């Protein structure tokens, strides 16, 4: 068939989830239908698929691939985890939906890394990302190898920095910098908006996270007081890709379509439309 | 069994210098103090193309040495005989199209791998396999220190006049890219009045206030701003893409080359090459 199950995850501006208009029960404008499984209560696992609408940069990518590669789709939001983590040797999140064949492809702010590429096939990257470091203007740090991060108890008071756990950023820090990682779990942040609030009010000195999201947040920080270090510098450069099952037949035609959007200027215009900010 | 690697002279990714009078490579050192790793690469210097052994080094050579040790293969390097990256050109009589340059050598089996700053794009990916990018790049603008250009959407570029002259290299990949985009027609028309024959000449004209802005590869331009401190890059990158290693379809090395590149991004090896060869 060419009707595909596709999974995504909310993360502005890549994927933004909205309520459907109640009278019409239709998604209009630049949005597309998506469903999210929502539990009735905490005692059992009975639940309802709620009809929502989805928009954003990755959704515009999905709409373009659907026309060019010639498929239709049932988009749903992942509810078992987030982007993807191997937990007790079992992948959850969007990666897990693809590994375990509930989804033919995962679309969103999904970072390409080595361990995920052993269990899924990724498209070419369609947006550059990596790891950036956000601080309040004036906070001085050189990069991920700053001694303040690498050996934090060499300093008094110790530098306060954290990430949002369970994604590719935390996985990367765990693999390369064991002391830094175990130190920073004290400052784990539930999500990006918690972390920005913690920075602006001096409860946190630095927030380490996906470069594409941080550079977007910096570009519309109110007051332009939050900045990424090194003028938007990206460590461990990679990209977001579409995840497909190993050996998927869609991979070649998705890759070529994404590269065609690059060569026709369409990727440039989508970045300008969704990822521009006022601050600089 | 020895992989035939083809590459091209393109600083700072691949430098090409003569051998010493005994036929060895001269001992040299990087800023960081480490010895520069050099490999012998044969190739030329309507003329006859006498192939003679030369020295090759830089970002791409460092990468090759790492991939070879990592994936356990031996290699011999030569310079592309016609000196081109690779475009499709019509054979005489309008029979078919044939790839020239590194692309033609890879497809005809004169090489097994392209290790070069080879832009990933749709036309090439139809015919060869690219790794995941080993370097994410795009276009930026080189200007005299002091000059304020926000990027490709700056009014002095969108609304051109003789008061602010900008240009690229004639018949380069950039020139071709601009010519194909209808939304850039106004910009192409101004550039074709002023395009230069080589990057070196355009960079010199920026120095001598005959060109106000040079549109080119960001990696090259950041390398240039590192050296000559009267020039800077300015504005957000645009028309982003990446360089990939090129292999033939269903080559047995494709997946492991890509995983090794992802690994080297994630463990800081690639950022270390960026520091050694691209920025200062
Ligand atoms: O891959 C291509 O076709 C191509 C064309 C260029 O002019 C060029 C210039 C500089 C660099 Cl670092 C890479 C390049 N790649
Ligand atoms: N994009 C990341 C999530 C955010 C992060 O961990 O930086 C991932 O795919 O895991």
């Amino acid at each position: 068939d060419n009707h595909l199950s596709i999974v995504t995850l909310e993360e502005a501006p890549f994927v933004i989830v909205e309520d459907i208009d109640p009278l019409t029960e239709t998604c209009v404008r630049n949005t597309v239908p998506c469903r999210k499984f929502v539990k009735i209560n905490n005692s059992t696992n009975e639940g309802m698929n709620v009809k929502k609408c989805c928009k954003g940069f990755c959704i515009d990518i999905l709409k373009k691939l659907s026309r060019t590669v010639k498929f239709t789709y049932d988009l749903y939001l992942v509810t078992n985890g987030k982007h993807g983590k191997k937990v007790n040797n079992v992948w959850n999140g969007m990666i897990g939906e693809v590994v375990y064949q509930r989804a033919v492809m995962a679309v969103g702010s999904l970072t390409i890394n080595e361990e995920r590429s052993e269990v899924v096939d990724f498209s070419v990257p369609f947006v550059e990302t990596g790891i950036s470091v956000m601080v309040s203007r004036g906070t001085q740090v050189t990069g991920l190898s700053d001694k303040k991060f690498q050996r934090p108890h060499d300093y008094s008071p110790p530098f306060r920095f954290g990430t949002v756990p369970n994604g590719s950023t935390e996985r990367n820090i765990r693999n390369n910098y064991p002391y830094m990682h175990q130190y920073m779990t004290r400052f784990n942040q539930r999500g990006v908006e918690d972390a920005l609030v913690s920075l602006k009010t001096g409860k946190l000195d630095a927030f380490i996270y996906d470069a594409a999201v941080l550079n977007y947040k910096a570009g519309r920080d109110e007051g332009c007081k939050l900045v990424t270090i090194g003028s938007g510098y990206i460590f461990a450069t990679t990209g977001y890709g579409i995840a497909l099952q190993k050996g998927s037949p869609w991979k070649r035609q998705i890759d070529l379509a994404l590269l065609q959007f690059v060569g026709d200027g369409e990727m440039e215009e989508l970045e300008t439309l969704w990822l521009t900010g006022i601050c600089h | 069994t020895r992989l035939k690697i083809v590459t091209i002279h393109q600083e700072p990714f691949v430098y090409v210098k003569p051998t010493m009078s005994d036929g060895t490579c001269k001992e040299e050192f990087t800023v960081n103090g480490d010895p520069v790793k050099k490999v012998i690469c044969t190739g030329p210097n309507g003329s006859p193309r006498h192939t003679v052994p030369q020295c090759c080094y830089g970002f791409c050579i460092d990468l090759l040495i790492k991939l070879a040790r990592t994936m356990n293969f031996t290699y011999e390097v030569h310079l592309v005989a016609d000196g081109k990256f690779g475009t499709q050109e019509r054979v005489n009589n309008s029979n078919k199209k044939e790839w020239n340059g590194m692309m033609g050598e890879l497809l005809s089996g004169q090489a097994d791998m392209i290790v070069a700053p080879l832009t990933i794009n749709n036309e090439r990916a139809q015919y060869i396999e690219f790794s995941k990018p080993f370097k994410y790049q795009g276009l930026t603008i080189l200007v005299k220190k002091g000059t304020r250009i926000t990027g490709i959407n700056d009014p002095r570029l969108r609304n051109p006049s003789d008061k602010f002259i900008y240009a690229t290299v004639k018949q380069s990949s950039v020139d071709i890219y601009f010519r194909r985009q209808v939304e850039l027609s106004t910009m192409y028309r101004h550039m074709e009045k002023h395009n230069y024959e080589s990057a070196a000449e355009a960079i010199q004209a920026v120095r001598d206030n005959k060109l106000h802005a040079f549109i080119w590869d960001s990696a090259v331009l950041e390398f240039e701003a590192s050296q000559k401190c009267d020039l800077v890059t300015t504005g957000e990158l645009f028309f982003r893409s990446g360089f990939g290693i090129g292999m033939r379809k269903d080559s047995p090395w494709k997946q492991n080359v890509s995983l090794s590149i992802l690994k080297s991004h994630e463990n800081g090896f690639m950022e270390d090459l960026d520091k050694t060869w691209v920025r200062y």
